């Protein structure tokens, strides 16, 4: 099925040619364009006064790169290295040791926030859901030294809030 | 000695070299080329600035990822200077202003600054401290500037014995003071000998001395390879540029050789003449 | 079988089989392999001395029009006397069929430069010269597009490693952007993932 | 009815509270849309949600002065919000956090230390690893 | 549980704190070292030793699909408590 | 072993085309050092041009010499046009060391250069 | 909107497309969040008692491509396909 465009002919009737002549010599369609633009003038513009009104979102945003921990407990990661294996720019870096207990843990857990391209593959991949793409997007950093997060940075960034993260996960653990 | 201080392979761009360098000043000229050659060498450079962060923002990205570091300092106290030399392998005194201000004359920059930093450097455990000075800055006449540098040389020679006192002659480059003053004037000429030396020969000599041990305590003075007439030099500058007050006494008075003390080839770096680099650097003439 | 298995249609398989034996009948000077995959697209594997005759034939002849040109890539397979493979990828406008002319070549001997008969081939050919190094004799314009002007190495080989030999940085000593050998910040840790146990049984090559 | 809007528009000027408080939030940035008072919270900040405005101008936050001692009458930042109202304010829900405030965790800060680049306190990178190869120390006894 | 180092810098949960011959101290100049304040080792003694009377029991981790996968641990040691590898919290049996 | 070479038949056309290309480079350099506002004397540039010719001197095959003629012709065309910039011409030179010599002593102090 | 009659009349007069109806300032289909917890159904997998994986073993069914001629009067010359039918002007307001 094909519906082509631009196949008319100029009708040589007096009415059609004097309408096209009025269009030419009387600037009518240009006035029509001005009418359309003023019709959008007298509306109310959909702006938001920014630092008071933040924008809308979804409960599945990808932001801050926080870590979680067990209820009234210790860390949730294991250093199972799946997130370093699936990080598509390989920004994850994990060096792992066990501590004085015997349970396996880490030493060093690094995200390059430069090389992080915010897929969510480490959100889908982590079996204990230890790393979560955080909720907020306000990084705005002066130097290049700060943008290389450490494990203690991610723990203090997960300790800065979990109530947000827990509410969003309980909203959306059923889909993914 | 301790790890993360040993060298590693090639040089530059997070190829870690041995030195940890604390450089004074460096918002001006010679410190800026020295920071650039250290970033080409690839070491960690502590620079204190009293000035705006924007000037060191424009001379900032020559270091690699987290290599250079900033702090704040003044010429009144010792706490910020001790904070600058908390951990520093080598340290260089490159300070100075060529015109007196309200808060500081030629007195007490050259007097007040090297006393405190030489004191806290000998105390706080640094090595291979390098101090610049001007060539032929003596007790002799016609320059409060040069006699104050002679006073500073006396202090830096007396306290902290194991230094490297160094002095170049009048140096020329992309942001030179006196060569731009020659291009930006308005004018008369006498007979006055003068040797200029290009800036990268001086800074190659400085970084070779800063990485080389067992040549220390020996003061140095730098040699222009031509050493010719002032008025011929003004003629050559106006020729390549196509056009027909303490500073003016300093440039008119004297610039001589001193055969007492070693120079370039006793350290092993090739000198470059004025004419080649002057064709290279004299832009900004008409059209 | 019936759910979640992409079903094949043997009609296109049989018609392209007949068309392939037809082509091998009518151009016996250059034909080596005529192979048909399970998803029914034709693959004609050709010596590189009949590129101009095969394309001048396959543009016309009214049993297969094939006006349209696409991808040309000379996919570098080593362990061969001829490394590179020119892949012409031709499309009809009347017939809705896709044929892949895979002609072989090496690093040095030129193919016959199809730009005289397919006008689309000009920048495709310039791209294959700038990335691989297959020279094109009797071709008007060979320059560099997609690489820097001071650059050499033909980077899409396998013999060009993933990082570069040159890397730019600005320096104020000469007030310009200069090229230095590479000094990375991280290793690009490459993970061995060629896992054993032969994940496909039908593609077992004959051993010795 | 053009004079009725100027009469209706003058009421929300006084609905904020007056003139000097009105001039405060007016010269702060813009807002004159006062009238509901959904939520107040620690560090003094207030939260308003109207239903006559559209999606994006539903909910807004008004910050107080010196919430962390930083003279924030002017120069209001992002992330001067506590995180439960950060869930409320992006329209991630339809309930204020007076419906489900808490969590079952004894580690959350009382502060919510705000964005801190360019400050006396900013983050630094450092390796979270002990000694690499354990360089050998020679013994302290002398010989010859 | 920070350690009174001669440097005075805060130690971490991993023994990585510096020496007097480290210039990474002088890159911590004026920039306060953010260390974790709530550790991970001592938060096990804060949790009581649970007592479940059966022999071989099942651990999930506080709710379905939020936590670690099902791990079926054994309690056959007469003097050593059980320990889930994922959780970290112990179990004992009641005869 | 059936090989069809590019342009030549033996090394006689190779020598002919490479001496023509060297003549082109010899008369094309002073135009560029006028145009790009460089920092280099003319004879230094000519000496590094003949250095770049001397670098590839140990090549025997006719196809490789013809392909080098093609490469040099392409870059001479892109330098007589103004399509390249000052970065590229300085990239042909070396005024940013790279200082490491071929001494075994210096390759002993600087680590791991066999 | 939410305003007087004269300016709404000038808005309708400057473009007669009933501006108050569809105005791009939405107030009503802000979606009512905290939805009931959705159950995601699963179709023709996880059914017990017949799901031999060898039956629906779709990865293994990829045959190597069948080879016709190499280097190692028949009434013929068919095309690769039938000629594709010429289309038609659609009914949904064509031109002309
Ligand atoms: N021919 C030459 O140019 C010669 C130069 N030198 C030395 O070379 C260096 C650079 O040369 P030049 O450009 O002329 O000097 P500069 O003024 O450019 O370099 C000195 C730097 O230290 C800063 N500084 C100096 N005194 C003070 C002070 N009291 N308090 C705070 N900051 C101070 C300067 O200004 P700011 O504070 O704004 O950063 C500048 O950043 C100087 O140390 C000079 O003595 C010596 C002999 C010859
Ligand atoms: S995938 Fe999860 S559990 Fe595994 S190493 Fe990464 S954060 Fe830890
Ligand atoms: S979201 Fe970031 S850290 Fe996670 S896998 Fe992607 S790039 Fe890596
Ligand atoms: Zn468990």
């Amino acid at each position: 099925t094909y519906k082509y465009v631009n196949l008319r002919e100029p009708s040589m009737d007096m009415k059609s040619v004097t309408d096209r002549a009025a269009q030419t010599l009387l600037w009518t369609e240009l006035i029509r364009g001005l009418g359309m633009t003023l019709s959008y003038l007298f509306r109310e513009p959909a702006t938001i006064n920014y630092p008071f009104e933040k924008g809308p979102l979804s409960p599945r945003f990808r932001g801050e790169h926080a870590l979680r921990r067990y209820p009234s407990g210790e860390e949730r990661c294991i250093a199972c290295k799946l997130c370093e294996a699936v990080c598509p720019a390989q920004a994850i870096t994990i060096e792992a040791e066990p501590r004085a207990d015997g349970s396996r843990r880490t030493t060093r857990y690094d995200i390059d926030m430069t090389k992080c391209i915010y897929c969510g593959f480490c959100q889908e991949a982590c079996p204990v859901d230890a790393i979560v793409e955080g909720p907020n997007f306000e990084f705005s950093t002066e130097t290049h030294e700060e943008l290389l997060y450490n494990k203690e940075k991610l723990l203090n960034n997960g300790d800065k809030w979990e109530a947000e993260i827990a509410a969003n996960i309980q909203a959306d653990y059923l889909y993914r | 000695l301790h790890h993360a201080v040993i060298p590693h392979g090639k040089g530059g761009r997070s190829s870690v070299s041995g030195i940890v360098a604390t450089v004074f000043g460096a918002t001006g000229f010679l410190g800026r080329y020295l920071v650039n050659h250290l970033g080409r060498m690839g070491s960690q450079v502590i620079v204190p600035y009293r000035c705006e962060p924007y000037d060191t923002m424009h001379l900032r990205p020559m270091g690699d990822l987290g290599q250079i570091i900033f702090m704040d300092w003044n010429g009144r106290d010792k706490d910020s200077i001790r904070r600058a030399v908390e951990h520093s392998n080598v340290v260089i005194n490159l300070v100075g202003r060529e015109w007196e201000t309200k808060n500081f004359d030629f007195e007490d920059v050259f007097v007040k600054i090297p006393q405190a930093i030489a004191q806290v450097s000998k105390e706080a455990g640094v090595e291979k401290f390098i101090h610049i000075s001007h060539l032929n800055a003596d007790i002799k006449s016609s320059s409060k500037y040069l006699r104050n540098k002679a006073v500073g040389e006396k202090e830096v020679r007396e306290t902290f014995p194991e230094a490297t006192i160094i002095k170049p002659a009048d140096i020329f480059g992309r942001e030179d003071r006196f060569l731009n003053y020659f291009a930006n004037i308005r004018s008369l000429g006498k007979k006055t000998v003068k040797q200029p030396v290009y800036i990268v020969d001086v800074t190659k000599g400085i970084i070779n001395a800063i990485k080389d041990p067992d040549a220390r305590g020996k003061t140095f003075a730098f040699v222009g390879p031509n050493r010719y007439l002032l008025f011929d030099l003004v003629q050559y500058v106006f020729a390549v540029a196509h056009r027909p007050r303490d500073k003016v006494e300093r440039i008119h008075t004297t610039d001589r050789t001193l055969p007492h003390l070693p120079g370039l080839e006793d350290l092993g770096v090739q000198a470059t003449p004025l004419e080649l680099k002057a064709i290279e650097v004299l832009r900004r003439h008409r059209t | 079988t019936r759910p979640t298995v992409r079903p094949r249609n043997d009609v296109a398989h049989k018609q392209l089989s007949a068309f392939g034996e037809y082509v091998a009948e009518i151009l016996p000077k250059y034909v080596q392999q005529v192979q048909v995959s399970c998803f029914s697209e034709l693959e004609i594997c050709i010596h590189p001395d009949g590129v101009i005759p095969v394309l001048t034939f396959l543009r016309d002849h009214s049993n297969a029009q094939f006006k349209s040109l696409a991808d040309l890539t000379a996919v570098d397979i080593p362990t061969r006397q001829n490394r590179f493979e020119i892949v012409y990828n031709l499309l009809s406008l009347r017939f809705n069929s896709r044929i892949r002319v895979k002609t072989y070549t090496d690093e040095l001997t030129p193919v016959e430069s199809s730009v005289s008969v397919y006008k689309a081939a000009n920048w495709y050919e310039r791209e294959i010269w700038d990335m691989f190094g297959v020279f094109f004799a009797n071709h008007p314009d060979l320059r560099r597009i997609l690489t820097d002007y001071g650059f050499e190495g033909h980077p899409f080989r396998k013999d060009f490693p993933l990082s570069g030999y040159v890397e730019l940085r600005y320096d104020d000593e000469v007030k310009r952007v200069v090229a230095e050998p590479v000094e990375l910040a991280q290793e690009f840790r490459k993970f061995d993932l060629n896992s054993p146990w032969e994940a496909f049984p039908a593609y077992r090559q004959p051993p010795e | 009815e053009l004079l009725q809007v100027l009469k209706r528009g003058l009421q929300q000027v006084s609905g904020h509270g007056g003139l000097r408080g009105y001039l405060r939030v007016l010269f702060r940035a813009n807002d004159v849309r006062v009238g509901t008072l959904v939520g107040e919270d620690k560090y003094g900040n207030k939260y308003y949600e109207d239903n006559k405005q559209f999606f994006g101008r539903h909910r807004w936050v008004i910050y107080t002065t010196e919430m962390n001692g930083k003279n924030t009458f002017w120069d209001v930042d992002g992330s001067m919000v506590p995180p439960e109202w950060h869930r409320w304010l992006h329209c991630m829900t339809d309930d204020p956090p007076t419906v489900k405030p808490p969590t079952a965790r004894k580690f959350i800060w009382t502060n919510h230390k705000f964005n801190l680049s360019g400050t006396p306190q900013q983050y630094v990178p450092y390796s979270t690893t002990r000694k690499k190869i354990q360089e050998w120390v020679p013994p302290s006894t002398p010989y010859k | 549980g920070v350690r009174t180092s001669p440097t005075g810098e805060k130690v971490t949960h991993t023994g990585q704190v510096y020496d007097d011959e480290d210039y990474r101290r002088v890159r911590f100049v004026g920039r306060q070292k953010e260390v974790n304040e709530n550790f991970a080792i001592d938060l096990i003694a804060e949790q009581p030793v649970s007592q479940v009377g059966s022999r071989v029991i099942s651990c999930d981790g506080g709710g379905g699909a939020l936590g670690h996968p099902r791990v079926y641990i054994n309690l056959d040691k007469e003097t050593k408590t059980g320990t889930c590898g994922y959780c970290g919290l112990q179990f004992r049996q009641q005869h | 072993t059936s090989v069809k070479p590019i342009f030549s038949r033996d090394m006689n056309e190779a020598k002919r085309r490479v001496r023509e290309l060297y003549r082109a480079w010899y008369r094309e350099v002073p135009n560029t050092v006028h145009l790009f506002q460089l920092d280099i004397s003319v004879k230094q540039g000519r000496d590094k041009v003949r250095e770049m010719f001397k670098k590839n001197a140990h090549v025997t095959d006719p196809r490789v010499v013809d392909l080098l003629v093609i490469k040099g012709k392409m870059e001479l065309e892109e330098t007589i046009n103004v399509w390249k910039q000052r970065t590229h011409v300085m990239r042909f030179f070396h005024e940013t060391e790279a200082p490491r010599p071929k001494d075994f002593l210096s390759k002993f102090y600087v680590g791991h250069d066999p | 909107a939410s305003a007087t009659r004269l300016i709404q009349g000038l808005r309708n007069w400057a473009s007669g497309r009933d501006l108050q109806a569809k105005l791009q300032l939405r107030y009503q289909e802000i979606s009512k969040r905290t939805q009931p917890p959705p159950k995601l159904p699963v179709g023709p997998s996880h059914r017990l008692s017949n799901n031999y994986y060898c039956a629906r073993d779709g990865r293994r069914e990829a045959m190597p491509p069948s080879i016709v001629m190499s280097s190692q009067s028949e009434k013929k010359a068919v095309s690769p396909a039938p000629p594709i039918k010429r289309w038609e002007l659609s009914q949904d307001e064509p031109y002309l």
